[PDB]
């Protein structure tokens, strides 16, 4: 149980990397609506900022959101620099996949998934 | 139900959505937008096309590989009609002109080729008919356009008597002729009111209706959310567009007011959030261009 | 040997027809099912029984390396003939 | 066995075994196993620590002089829990020689970046993370190369399935290449090849 | 009439006449528009506003575990004592024996091929039959 | 309304159910005789705590534990069950 | 020191890419697959398999094919022990469920006792 770290220590600088990355991506939205000229608003993408982060909320190990920390700076390196199209930004928002059921009787209703 | 006609998969381009559709006039606006929404669940479309077949090439990347069947048709041909629609369980009516033509006036799009198409599909068994017409459809109104398309409406009623008849208001899209003429025209402000919908709420509320058995025999008037006078709605265009042919029937339907009626179901009726212009009027607007919103009623 | 469904539709060889409430009759719809009408079942009825003396006998196809592997085939069963199980032609002990 | 059987290099064999006894006693520190295949090629199993100096020490020295580097190479074996295997192919021109260097890690713990070593280890070990996801400490443009820009996952993982969990094609609709989840109209049929018979008994793991 | 799945089509404890309780795995699904049994039931239960406690196959797994432990402990036999309060409570209540013999129903080999719906709709079980009456 | 099934489940094994299998042994048999009508479903396991199910009606399921009780303990948690019909 | 010290539990399903359906939804089963009756070979019987649920295959409306949307339909793991197996589907967030091995009995073969003088074991031919 004693094993070699990627950046931080423990969770505190953990968080403090995190809390970086979070400030990094809120600065650049409304770069990437305009410059990507998407047909989102900059609440709207910084709401998927946040539900991305959120998604990942539960995570109590340090070397796990430090990856997770890296491959987010990769994503904004991705987006600040235009190596992403249009197409690539606009995946995180899922717009032409039909909505899920979600209760127990629709997807009984359509299927066999759990 | 047969059973190559049962649904399956999880409602992708693979998978089988059991709705076999023949579209009658699916290379408009609003038959590219169904027949995409349609091939995105896996359904088996029938596009009966007039035109070149160069001109039907934008419907192939909409489905999977034998989905989207083209074949020709004339509108006064009911052999072209019923070789359409004989194995098909939905028709969908987009037959529609703007114009009329030297073969093809409003009479025969709007009454003889849709009362047509409803009738051979009522003697092939075909369970679903979607008719479209106008919301402003009167039989009293000014322009040659409404008067035709309430007719059709009625003589479409009167022959398949399960049809969902469908109003749109004023349809607004990328390729519409909505916000796009009011973009390119550069007639004048009058008192007339307007609520026009979104094409993705259109196309939602017409696989609604044919997904949902309650929409049999009804009739529905797809609105947007929010009426717009007209002066301040074309203002509205011009400043989205960063902007300081046509007909006089086109300019009897621009000054024919949206009439409200509650008393028909709407969107919501059928599950779908209307998207109001403020959303989408960039999206359309954007190509124009080389603000402050719309002033409700 | 192809056979015509009740819809005109024609039977393949293996057997198969769509229905007539079946919605894939769409595809041949103003084009063609293609059937191949020569069933191989019907044809190699048409070759006779050869007769020979062994009691064993072998086949090939003919051809030699152009043919199947080479198989043995008994004759001893005197109300059945012995048919080659990879191309078909039958044999009869005529004794 | 003569003309099918592939002949034995015995000179090479003895003189990459000696060459292994010597690069484990020079550097003992980091040195876990040394390996010399019947086909004649020298593995050097290291422990991830000493990723710079035994790289640095073949590079360098005079009775080494592995100048090259050939490739470099993760390769995932689940039922380890160091399931990433990083390996070194390296070539010696002054010697006319190949040396293996292997070392190990999980999802987490990184290996240090030997572009201090050898730079064209820079695209190489970006690819490792690219397909396994082995972080490269102190790398200096770590990042993707081969897959796509919003690509998640790595692919060459063996619990990442063939196809992988979206595909592409462009919609009319939102005017726009859009990625969807994976539907196969004809799924990849899996083949069960393998024999129940053993086939190789000089191989033969000791039973439990 | 409600389409069910079958033993194939469904992942389904069994328990054979031993006790050891026994797990199917899905090798195929259901045909058309067939489900899984307890689906169905459960969905019977949502609409009827009657809504039972489960909604995954492990829910319904620690329902069965609640009702008797063992039908989740799968390739196991559990042993069962207590014979001699199973006797004493059988010689409560004196029932007479039938005159009639005891025939089983399954005397030879025509009898075996088909008992459930599986086999009665089985066309290579009506050939075992078939062969074995002639 | 009223009771309608009790569950009691046990180890064979196990020094906590001991108190259960005592009970089971001697006084399960006069229980059965004073409820004819009753069924009292006894299912022993391998390692489980012991265990008192008692079902009323409409489907409504009380859930007593009886881990290192002596067998007058389970008697009284009965006695409880069947006077209760809650 | 250069070492920390982590208390968690390995778990490492955000990193993976998997979407949440085929993380928490899905059940792996890790067990010795069977022997093939067809033959009496046993080497296929030495490593421990993962594979999932078997989800819809459907037919393709075209050809007839058996299409899918599972993507880990396909994937099936090979481990040297059980213990690897599930600290893999632990670490995966898989949820999962274990057969244990089933190894043959020894048997007592004796080419004598098909020719006994007084047991019921004798062959009738051979
Ligand atoms: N904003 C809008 O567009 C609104 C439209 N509607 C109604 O919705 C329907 C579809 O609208 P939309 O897509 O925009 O219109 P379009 O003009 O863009 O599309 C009409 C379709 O009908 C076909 N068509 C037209 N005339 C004939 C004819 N004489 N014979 C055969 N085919 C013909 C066209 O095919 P081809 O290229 O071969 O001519 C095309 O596929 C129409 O009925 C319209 O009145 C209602 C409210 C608003
Ligand atoms: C256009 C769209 C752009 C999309 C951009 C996507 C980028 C996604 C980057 C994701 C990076 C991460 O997930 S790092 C987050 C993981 N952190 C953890 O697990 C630690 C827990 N973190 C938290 O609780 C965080 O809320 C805080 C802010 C650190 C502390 O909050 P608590 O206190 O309450
Ligand atoms: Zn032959």
């Amino acid at each position: 149980t004693s094993v070699k770290p990627i950046f931080s220590r423990d969770m505190n600088e953990a968080k403090r990397r995190v809390r970086e990355l979070y400030r990094a991506w809120y600065r650049e939205v409304p770069n990437t609506v305009h410059l990507f000229q998407l047909d989102i608003s900059v609440k709207q993408g910084r709401d998927k900022v946040r539900e991305m982060f959120k998604k990942n909320a539960h995570v109590t190990d340090p070397r796990v959101v430090d990856l997770l920390v890296i491959k987010g700076k990769m994503e904004l390196e991705e987006t600040i620099n235009v190596w992403k199209q249009r197409t690539h930004v606009m995946r995180f928002f899922h717009e032409t996949e039909a909505p899920r059921p979600k209760d127990f009787l629709s997807k009984f209703y359509v299927g066999h998934d759990p | 139900l047969h059973h190559a006609v049962i649904p399956h998969g999880k409602g992708g381009r693979s998978s089988v959505s059991g709705i076999v559709a023949t579209v009658f006039g699916a290379t408009g606006f609003l038959g590219r937008y169904l027949v995409n929404h349609l091939g995105r669940m896996g359904s088996q479309v029938i596009v009966p096309y007039r035109c070149e077949p160069y001109d039907t090439m934008h419907l192939r990347p909409m489905g999977d590989l034998g989905q989207i069947i083209f074949m020709d048709w004339n509108g006064r041909d009911k052999d072209s009609i019923r070789r359409a629609v004989e194995h098909s369980n939905v028709v969908i009516n987009l037959v529609g002109r703007e114009w009329e033509t030297k073969n093809f006036d409003f009479e025969d799009v709007f009454v003889k080729i849709p009362q047509a198409i409803a009738q051979v599909s009522k003697e092939a068994g075909v369970e679903k008919f979607i008719h479209i017409s106008h919301l402003n459809a009167d039989i009293k109104s000014s322009s040659k356009y409404l008067r035709n398309k309430a007719v059709g409406e009625k003589e479409v009623r009167e022959t398949f008597p399960e049809a969902t008849i469908i109003k749109p208001a004023d349809i607004f899209g990328r390729e519409d002729r909505f916000l796009n003429y009011f973009a390119n025209i550069r007639s004048l402000g009058k008192k007339t009111v307007k609520q026009p919908v979104y094409i993705v709420d259109v196309t939602k509320g017409i696989i609604n209706a044919i997904k949902d058995p309650d929409a049999r025999g009804k009739t529905f008037a797809f609105v947007g959310p929010n009426r717009y006078l007209l002066f301040d709605l074309v203002q509205y265009v011009f400043a989205v567009a960063h902007r300081p042919w046509t007909t006089r029937d086109k300019v009897e339907r621009i000054h024919t007011t949206d009439r409200t009626l509650p008393h028909l179901p709407g969107l919501e009726d059928l599950g779908v959030q209307a998207t109001p212009l403020e959303l989408k009027a960039i999206e359309v607007l954007r190509r124009h261009r080389t603000v402050q919103p719309a002033k409700t009623v | 040997g192809v056979r015509t469904s009740p819809t005109g539709e024609k039977v393949t060889h293996t057997g198969q027809v769509y229905d007539d409430e079946d919605y894939r009759r769409v595809r041949f719809v103003g084009r063609q099912k293609e059937v191949n009408e020569n069933f191989a079942i019907d044809l190699i009825a048409e070759q006779p029984v050869s007769q020979v003396g062994s009691r064993v006998i072998s086949c090939d196809g003919g051809g030699g390396a152009l043919g199947h592997p080479r198989v043995y085939i008994n004759l001893d069963k005197e109300t059945k003939t012995g048919t080659c199980g990879y191309c078909g032609l039958q044999f009869r002990q005529q004794h | 066995t003569r003309p099918t059987v592939r002949p034995r290099n015995d000179v090479a064999h003895k003189q990459l075994s000696a060459f292994g006894e010597y690069v484990a006693e020079i550097l003992p520190k980091y040195v876990q196993q040394v390996q010399v295949s019947c086909f004649s090629e020298l593995e050097i199993c290291i422990h991830p620590d000493g990723v710079i100096p035994v790289l640095t020490f073949l590079r360098d020295h005079s009775n080494a002089q592995f100048k090259s580097l050939a490739d470099l190479t993760a390769v995932d074996i689940p039922t380890r829990q160091n399931r990433f295997e990083i390996v070194y192919n390296l070539l010696s021109l002054r010697f006319n020689s190949r040396i293996r260097v292997k070392t190990y890690t999980d999802e987490l713990t990184p290996v240090e970046s030997s572009v201090s070593v050898y730079k064209a280890a820079n695209w190489y070990e970006r690819e490792i993370w690219d397909m396994f996801g082995v972080f490269f400490a102190n790398h200096p443009d770590l990042r993707r190369i081969l897959t796509d820009y919003g690509f998640e996952g790595h692919p060459f993982r063996k619990d990442f399935p063939l196809s992988g969990y979206v595909e592409l094609r462009y919609d009319d609709e939102v005017k726009r290449v859009v990625a969807e989840p994976v539907e196969l109209a004809q799924e990849f049929r899996k083949f069960d090849l393998n024999s129940p018979w053993e086939a190789f008994p000089a191989y033969r793991q000791p039973p439990e | 009439i409600l389409p069910g799945a079958a033993y194939t089509e469904k992942s389904a404890t069994y328990v054979n006449t031993e006790g050891r309780a026994q797990q199917t795995k899905v090798a195929v699904m259901p045909p058309g528009l067939a489900r899984e049994d307890w689906k169905i039931i459960r969905a019977l239960s949502e609409i009827a506003g009657m809504t039972l406690p489960y909604d995954t196959l492990d829910q319904v797994r620690n329902r069965l575990e609640e009702v008797s432990p063992n039908l989740v402990r799968y390739d196991d036999v559990e042993g069962a004592n207590y014979f001699q309060q199973a006797s004493e409570l059988s010689k409560l209540v004196n029932q007479q024996l039938l005159a009639d013999p005891l025939v089983p129903p399954q005397l030879t080999i025509k009898d075996f091929y088909m008992t459930d719906s599986i086999s009665r709709a089985s066309q290579t079980m009506a050939k075992c039959v078939k062969a074995v009456t002639e | 309304l009223g009771l309608r099934e009790i569950r009691i489940h046990l180890c064979q094994r196990s020094p906590g159910s001991q108190g259960v299998r005592d009970f089971i042994e001697k006084r399960y048999v006069e229980l059965k005789k004073a409820n004819p009508d009753l069924p009292i479903l006894i299912r022993e396991c391998s390692d489980v705590q012991p265990k008192l199910w008692a079902r009323y009606a409409f489907g409504q399921e009380k859930n007593v534990s009886l881990n290192n009780f002596s067998a007058d303990q389970v008697t009284r948690a009965l006695e409880n069950v069947l006077s209760s019909k809650a | 020191t250069q070492l920390i010290t982590v208390d968690e539990k390995l778990d490492i399903t955000t990193l993976t890419g998997v979407p949440e359906e085929h993380i928490k939804t899905r059940k792996a089963r890790i067990f010795v697959p069977a022997r093939n009756n067809m033959q009496s070979g046993v080497n296929n019987t030495k490593k421990w398999k993962m594979e999932f649920d078997t989800r819809e295959r459907w037919e393709n409306p075209l050809m007839g094919w058996a299409s899918t949307a599972d993507p880990l339909s396909n994937l099936v793991l090979t481990f040297s022990t059980k213990e690897d197996a599930i600290a893999f589907a632990e670490k995966n967030g898989w949820s999962y469920d274990v057969e244990e091995r089933k190894v043959p009995k020894p048997k007592s073969k004796s080419y004598g006792a098909n020719f006994s003088w007084n047991k019921r074991t004798r062959v009738s031919t051979k």
